[PDB]
This record gives structure tokens, C-alpha cells and sequence, in this order.
């Protein structure tokens, strides 16, 4: 068994993050890793560890603690990039004495979500013509936005855009309906924002 | 036991 | 070298057999399929060490493989696996060296085919507030009422695709969530420069890649069969 | 003292007339345990000493499940090596796989291998490091590169290096009653005449266990290194060894030649003279 | 490929008794390639109730057999061990001989 104890994590950018992992097995000698699995869903290999080995790595800024008594092999992000969100799993691995070389036994793994630093934030409401849509943009990671009863009003997650030409970082959030009561000032209202966000008369 | 580990030349 | 995986989408009717396909010019010895759900990691299904050699997973049951040659590894998901519905990787390796998994495959069970439907693409334009506030302008892409959720939504911009300022929902919205099939809706968003914006030679497109029925598939209905298609909307600069 | 576990390997194509031949047998020290034989019909990994009967079913399953993989590897390495060398499909060729570990008194690591051979010559074979191989010719470098960029090397060392000496231990534990024990060589000597003059002299070592041991003819004096007759070491069927060295003599001179034994089992060498 | 004569060693398992069980072995060592024949002769008729080892090889790569059948040696009671090999010109007999 492969036990990751925690599905989601939340890291701020440029500060660092610990995944944690511990595994159980009564081999001597075995095989831990760690993937990364972006949003693209394509698996990346991390670190690979043999218990034989020692520690060693890296020139990156990801790093494990492996404690071979305690089974734990934790996973250290420093210096988080928007690029880390992903998900992380950590697998485990006979040696090739075993039955099953190569196969993988996978935890459950972790969400890493990455907040990004913004460091002029604007928080205003706008409306956007072609149904109509309304547009919250510009506010800190420290703000959340909330799906919205009634049913027939659409709102997604917020959402962090990189344009890289004027390294600007910018966070988002689209709400939608085709009622008729439906405007911008009152799309928002179930998600607490900051009151001087700015709305266009 | 035998190697688990099988490889081709 | 590499490993590649296909279809990246597909869908099985219930009582269907279906086969993913697996191929590398690695020169690896061993083949892996694994199987992902939420709430759970990778799980092995199938894996063959050498050609014609077969070792099963915990969950083999309803799957079958075939390792005929080196550099092919089909899967086939016959229609007695009870719950089929996951994230599907392909996996090469020598031993434990070399671990390469392949893009990836995603299968859906489709009850009932009259529940699919393609994407209708809308875009909207950027407001002048936020232009004047910010000099920013972003547009706004939704991809509504589309079944399965099997989508791929890009920005191009004057023929090329982009990806800086492009924001898309990591998973799409369900309309009517209480229905067990509800169609979904997906939004995106692309930021650029006001300047950029207020050119008019400038042309936005936001294309939605919609993976639906096949010519295999009997289509009974009046409305056009929601096949395979690009549906795309378009905005140009305006001054 | 020291012990072993190896495992031996043999694949011979059949062409025309069937699948290739595998044989698989393993030894601790000079004792066969297991097998596998392609030809027979149980198809699957059998006991082949007392003392490894009692592992359960999932051993067997396993070591049957594991080394049917290896049987379809060394069936694919016959068609490569076939085309390695440009060889026909006509005709018959063999490869031998050889792989195990020593160890010391303490039962410790000593020294771990892995080598193949094709058509009896060697192929590829496993440095003494655990970490290079040697390549016989220009074909085999071709193996050779393969295995340098799999990493076959460092995957392997934990099955020579570890998981073997593991094995080693279990067996020479559950099989303590035969794997560790010590038979001293039974020695008598014979006298037979060649013609009038010339006559033959043969020591006899009978009933010893392990297989090592050493005969050397003393004239007057010391050792004669010519007309020494020294057959092979050979097995007397019930787990001991037989082993006999001949020296051919003038008649009369019998009384000056003695033959030395040297065995584990033995406390010091010793020393046979004619008659008895 | 490389060819290896055999050598052939006829012998009982323990020191000849007549009128004693014992067991009457043929080794065969040092061959190539690895088909072979080994039977056991009995006053020259060929003995059905052999058994043989299972097939292993030494460091120089070259192979060997055990096989072996129960008799009961007697007076005037020839036995031999016919091999043939690819390297032999025609079967081989070796005899078994008590006095050695
Ligand atoms: O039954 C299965 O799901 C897998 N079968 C193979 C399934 N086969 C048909 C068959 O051989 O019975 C092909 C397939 O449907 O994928 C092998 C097994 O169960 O041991």
C-alpha cells in the first residue's frame, strides 16, 4: 500500500511545499517514485529512489526526504511555480527479485494548487456584449468566488491567465444566464468580494 | 528464487 | 523514439466491445495499462513483460490485451466490465528504467445516444470599461450545452494558435446538474493588449474540438447527427 | 565455508520441429533443487530436493509464473542472436544462462553473476563490479549498448547483491541437514599391471560431499605432474562424489609413491600407500 | 557451433557386491551440442528401467548427464554404456569395469 493522507494542497507561488507519502511493505530492498501529472494529464516522472541507494539530487528545485525506518518519501516543491499545479503521485515498486517488475502501485495522490501572486490588483465587474456574460477580473488570489444558486445562473472557478509579454498575471471568473434579472452587479452575490471592486455605470 | 526482472538481448 | 496512445476520446455504448490502442518505438521489452478514477490512484490492469507474455492485474476482469508483436500493446474493453468509465494510460519500460506512459485515453459509457450533442460557440467581445480601467482586453469563449465531456477548446489569433493570456476552466459546468446526463458548458478567456484589440486587422477565433458519433454509429433523429467537429466563433478588433 | 546459489539456463532451437527446448535447473552448492523442463508435462517449476518441498503454493506459483518468462525471453534472443550472427533458420543453436551469488562463511555477499553463451562460446558476461559487461565480439556489443542504456546492470545488482544471498540464506536454513553438511572421502587404492615391467597405481575417493576435494601423487618425494591420470570428479547418484588419480610406475617401486587427499571433511590431509 | 566430445565414465554408486542392490551409473560430461544419447546395456541388450539427470552445464559452458538404472551385479554379468554424440563416428561403448 501506498498512502497519500492528503488529496488537495494550496501553496502559495514562490513559497515552498511538502508532499507527504508513506508506504508500507516488508520488502529489503524496492523502488519509490513520485509523478507529476499536470492538467494535460501526462504523466512526468519526478524522482526515483532505491532503497539500496542513498539519497542523492538534485540540481532542480524538487527534493525528497526519504526516511527508510519511518517509510516515508516526501516530496519538496521550493520556489512553487504557477506551472506546479498538478497532481503528484507517489508509487512504490518491487525490486527486480520480485514477481511484479515493473509494476507501479500508486497512491491516491495530491492536488497541488498554486495561488498566484498579484501585485496590483484591480478587482472590477464587467460586461461583455456578443446572452451576456459578466466578467470578474483582477482580484487577489486571497479571493474566492462561489457557484450561485439560483441553478439558472452559471459561474465558474477563477482562473489565473499569464501574459507573458508584459509578465502580468491576471485572476478571472465568468458568470452567465439567460434570465432576464440577471446583471452584473447581483451575478457575484453569493461570493464575498471586496466592496470598492470597481463596477462600470 | 529465480530474477523477476526479464530483459532480451 | 516515443510511445503514443489512441483515440485520445471515445465513448462505448453499453453491451459494446471496444480496443484502445498502444504503440512504441522505444525498444522496450515491457507493456502497461493502467486505469484512473478520481478518489483513486493508477491501478494496473494488464501488462506483458515480453511478447506473448501476459500478467494480469487486480482489475483485469472485463479487459483483455494481446501482445503479438514488440511494439504494439491494444487494450480492448469488452462490454462485460460492469463500470468502465475512467482515464486510461498506456505505460513502456525496461524493468523500472525508461517509465514512459502515453497520452492518455478517455472512455465514457453512453447509455442512451440520444443524450449527445456538439458545443455551440459564442464569443464576446471586450468591454470598453475595462479597456479604459485596465487597457486590458479580454475576450470570453463558451462552449454550452455539449455530450459527452469530451472537448478541446484553443484561441487563435490571425491563423496561429496561442496560449499566452488564455485562461480555460479546468473541468467544465454542468447545466442542469440533478439529471444523471446533463449537456455542459465550458468558458475560456484571452487577454491581450488594448492596442492590440483596437486594430481591426486583428482576427480572434475560439475553435472547440467535439469528439461525438461516428460513421459506425445509426443516427435516428431529425437534427443533424453530433458527429466528430470543429465548432469555432469568431470576433474582429474594433477601434 | 563458502556457498552458492546458481541457476542454469539452456535454450535449443528446433527448427521444424518445434518450439525450442528449455531447461531450467538451480543448485545451492553441488545440489540440485528445482527444475523446469519445457518437454515435460506439468509445465511448471518443480521440487527437486526434500528440503524445498516445504515452500507453499505461492513459491511455486511464482518461480513457475517467473521463469515461463524467462523461457519466452530466451526463445525471442534465439531469432536475435539469429540475426546477429546472419544465420540461417536451418539449423540448431543453443543458449546457456548462468546467474547466482557466493558467499562466505558469514553468509555474506561474496560475489555475484550473470553471463550468456551462444553456440557454446561466450557472449556477454557480467563484470566482477556488477556495474560493466563484457562483450566477446562485435556482435554482442550490440547487447551490450542495449543493456548499458536499460540500466540492466544496476536493476540486476539488487537480485545478485540481495535478493540472492536472501534465497541463499532461506535454503541453507530449511535444508541445514544436507546443505551444511560435511561426508569425509572413503579412500582405498588399487594395484594393476601393465606388462612385465610397468604397472598402475589409482587412488579412490568415495562417498564425500561437497564436490571439492584434491588428488595429487607424491614421487619420491612430491607431486609428478607427468603420467598423472585424474578423471573428472563424477557423481555417485545418492548426493556424494566419487573422484580417483592414476600414476603409471615401474614394478618394485610401489612402496615409494603415496598418494595425499585433501577434503573439508577430512581434519588433515591424508596420506595412502601400497597395500593397505 | 562448436563441437565437445563427450567423456564417459561408467561406475557403480557404491563398491560392487554380487548378489547386492546397487546402482549402475553412466556420467557423461563435457559435451556439445546438447542432444545425446546414453543408454545402459545389460550382456549387451538395451536396459529400460534408466534414469537420468536433468540437463546443466559446467563453467566452460560444456554440458553433462547422470544416467543411472538398479541392478544387481553378478559374476558373469557384462554391462556397458552406449553414448552417441555428433562428434562420434558411430555410438560408443564404454564397459563397466569392476576391477579399478
Ligand atoms: O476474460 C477476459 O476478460 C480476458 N480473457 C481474454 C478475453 N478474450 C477472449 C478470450 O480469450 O476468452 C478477448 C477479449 O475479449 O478481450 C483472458 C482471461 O480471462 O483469462
Amino acid at each position: 500500500t501506498v498512502t497519500q493522507s492528503q488529496p488537495e494542497m494550496s501553496v502559495q507561488e514562490a513559497e515552498t511545499v511538502t508532499l507527504s507519502c508513506t508506504y508500507d511493505t516488508s520488502e529489503s530492498d524496492y523502488y519509490l517514485f513520485w509523478y507529476k501529472q499536470p492538467p494535460s494529464r501526462q504523466m512526468i516522472l519526478v524522482i526515483r529512489q532505491e532503497a539500496y541507494k542513498q539519497q542523492n539530487a538534485t540540481e532542480n528545485r524538487f527534493s525528497v526526504n526519504f526516511q527508510k525506518a519511518a517509510k516515508s518519501f516526501s516530496l519538496k516543491i521550493s520556489d512553487s511555480q504557477l506551472g506546479d499545479a498538478a497532481m503528484y503521485f507517489c508509487a512504490w515498486g518491487v525490486n527486480a527479485g520480485g514477481t511484479s517488475y515493473g509494476k507501479l502501485t500508486f497512491g491516491q495522490g495530491t492536488i497541488l494548487t498554486v495561488h498566484p501572486n498579484i501585485q496590483n490588483p484591480d478587482p472590477a465587474v464587467y460586461q461583455l456584449r456578443d446572452k451576456s456574460v459578466c466578467l470578474f477580473t483582477d482580484f487577489d488570489s486571497q479571493t474566492n468566488v462561489s457557484q450561485s444558486k439560483d441553478s439558472d445562473v452559471y459561474i465558474t472557478d477563477k482562473c489565473v491567465l499569464d501574459m507573458r509579454s508584459m509578465d502580468f498575471k491576471s485572476n478571472s471568473a465568468v458568470a452567465w444566464s439567460n434570465k432576464s434579472d440577471f446583471a452584473c452587479a447581483n451575478a457575484f452575490n453569493n461570493s464575498i468580494i471586496p466592496e470598492d471592486t470597481f463596477f462600470p455605470s | 528464487g529465480i530474477l523477476g526482472f526479464v530483459f532480451t538481448l | 523514439g516515443g510511445i503514443t496512445q489512441s483515440p485520445k476520446y471515445l465513448f462505448r455504448k453499453e453491451g459494446q466491445n471496444v480496443t484502445l490502442s498502444c504503440e512504441q518505438n522505444l525498444n522496450h521489452d515491457a507493456m502497461y495499462w493502467y486505469r484512473q478514477d478520481p478518489g483513486q490512484g493508477l491501478r494496473l490492469i494488464y501488462y506483458s513483460q515480453i511478447v506473448n507474455d501476459f500478467q494480469k492485474g487486480d482489475i483485469a476482469e472485463g479487459y483483455s490485451v494481446s501482445r503479438e508483436k514488440k511494439e504494439s500493446f491494444p487494450l480492448t474493453v469488452t462490454s462485460a466490465q460492469k463500470n468502465p468509465t475512467a482515464f486510461y494510460l498506456c505505460a513502456s519500460s525496461i524493468g523500472v528504467y525508461g517509465y514512459t506512459f502515453g497520452s492518455g485515453t478517455r472512455l465514457t459509457v453512453v447509455e442512451d445516444l440520444k443524450n449527445v450533442f456538439p458545443p455551440e460557440v459564442a464569443v464576446f467581445e471586450p468591454s470598453e470599461a475595462e479597456i479604459s480601467h485596465t487597457q486590458k482586453a479580454t475576450l470570453v469563449c463558451l462552449a454550452t450545452g455539449f455530450y459527452p465531456d469530451h472537448v478541446e477548446l484553443s484561441w487563435w489569433v490571425n491563423g496561429k494558435e496561442v496560449h499566452s493570456g488564455v485562461c480555460t476552466d479546468p473541468q467544465p459546468l454542468k447545466e442542469q446538474p440533478a439529471l444523471n446526463d446533463s449537456r455542459y458548458a465550458l468558458s475560456s478567456r484571452l487577454r491581450v493588449s488594448a492596442t492590440f484589440w483596437q486594430n481591426p486587422r486583428n482576427h480572434f477565433r475560439c475553435q472547440v474540438q467535439f469528439y461525438g458519433l461516428s460513421e459506425n454509429d445509426e443516427w435516428t433523429q431529425d437534427r443533424a447527427k453530433p458527429v466528430t467537429q470543429i465548432v469555432s466563433a469568431e470576433a474582429w478588433g474594433r477601434a | 565455508g563458502s556457498h552458492s546459489m546458481r541457476y542454469f539456463f539452456t535454450s535449443v532451437s528446433r527448427p521444424g520441429r518445434g518450439e525450442p527446448r528449455f531447461i531450467a535447473v538451480g543448485y545451492v552448492d553441488d545440489t540440485q533443487f528445482v527444475r523446469f523442463d519445457s518437454d515435460a508435462a506439468s509445465q511448471r517449476m518443480e521440487p527437486r530436493a526434500p528440503w524445498i518441498e516445504q515452500e507453499g503454493p505461492e513459491y511455486w506459483d511464482g518461480e513457475t509464473r517467473k521463469v515461463k518468462a524467462h523461457s519466452q525471453t530466451h526463445r525471442v534472443d534465439l531469432g536475435t542472436l539469429r540475426g546477429y550472427y546472419n544465420q540461417s533458420e536451418a539449423g540448431s543453436h543453443t543458449v546457456q544462462r548462468m546467474y547466482g551469488c557466493d558467499v562466505g562463511s558469514d553468509w555474506r555477499f561474496l560475489r555475484g553473476y550473470h553471463q550468456y553463451a551462444y553456440d557454446g562460446k561466450d557472449y556477454i558476461a557480467l563484470k566482477e563490479d556488477l556495474r560493466s559487461w563484457t562483450a566477446a565480439d562485435m556482435a554482442a556489443q550490440t547487447t551490450k549498448h542495449k543493456w548499458e542504456a536499460a540500466h540492466v546492470a544496476e536493476q540486476l545488482r539488487a537480485y545478485l547483491e540481495g535478493t540472492c544471498v536472501e534465497w541463499l540464506r532461506r535454503y541453507l536454513e530449511n535444508g541445514k541437514e544436507t546443505l551444511q553438511r560435511t561426508d569425509a572421502p572413503k579412500t582405498h587404492m588399487t594395484h594393476h599391471a601393465v606388462s612385465d615391467h610397468e604397472a598402475t597405481l589409482r587412488c579412490w575417493a568415495l562417498s564425500f560431499y561437497p564436490a571439492e576435494i584434491t588428488l595429487t601423487w607424491q614421487r619420491d618425494g612430491e607431486d609428478q605432474t607427468q603420467d598423472t591420470e585424474l578423471v573428472e570428479t563424477r557423481p555417485a547418484g545418492d548426493g556424494t562424489f566419487q573422484k580417483w588419480a592414476a600414476v603409471v610406475v615401474p614394478s618394485g617401486q610401489e612402496q615409494r609413491y603415496t598418494c595425499h587427499v585433501q577434503h573439508e571433511g577430512l581434519p588433515k590431509p591424508l596420506t595412502l600407500r601400497w597395500e593397505a | 557451433m562448436i563441437q565437445r566430445t563427450p567423456k564417459i565414465q561408467v561406475y557403480s554408486r557404491h563398491p560392487a557386491e554380487n548378489g547386492k542392490s546397487n546402482f549402475l551409473n553412466c556420467y557423461v560430461s563435457g559435451f556439445h551440442p546438447s542432444d545425446i544419447e546414453v543408454d545402459l546395456l545389460k550382456n549387451g541388450e538395451r536396459i529400460e528401467k534408466v534414469e537420468h539427470s536433468d540437463l546443466s552445464f559446467s563453467k566452460d559452458w560444456s554440458f553433462y548427464l547422470l544416467y543411472y538404472t538398479e541392478f544387481t551385479p553378478t559374476e558373469k554379468d557384462e554391462y556397458a554404456c552406449r553414448v552417441n554424440h555428433v562428434t562420434l563416428s558411430q555410438p560408443k561403448i564404454v564397459k563397466w569395469d569392476r576391477d579399478m
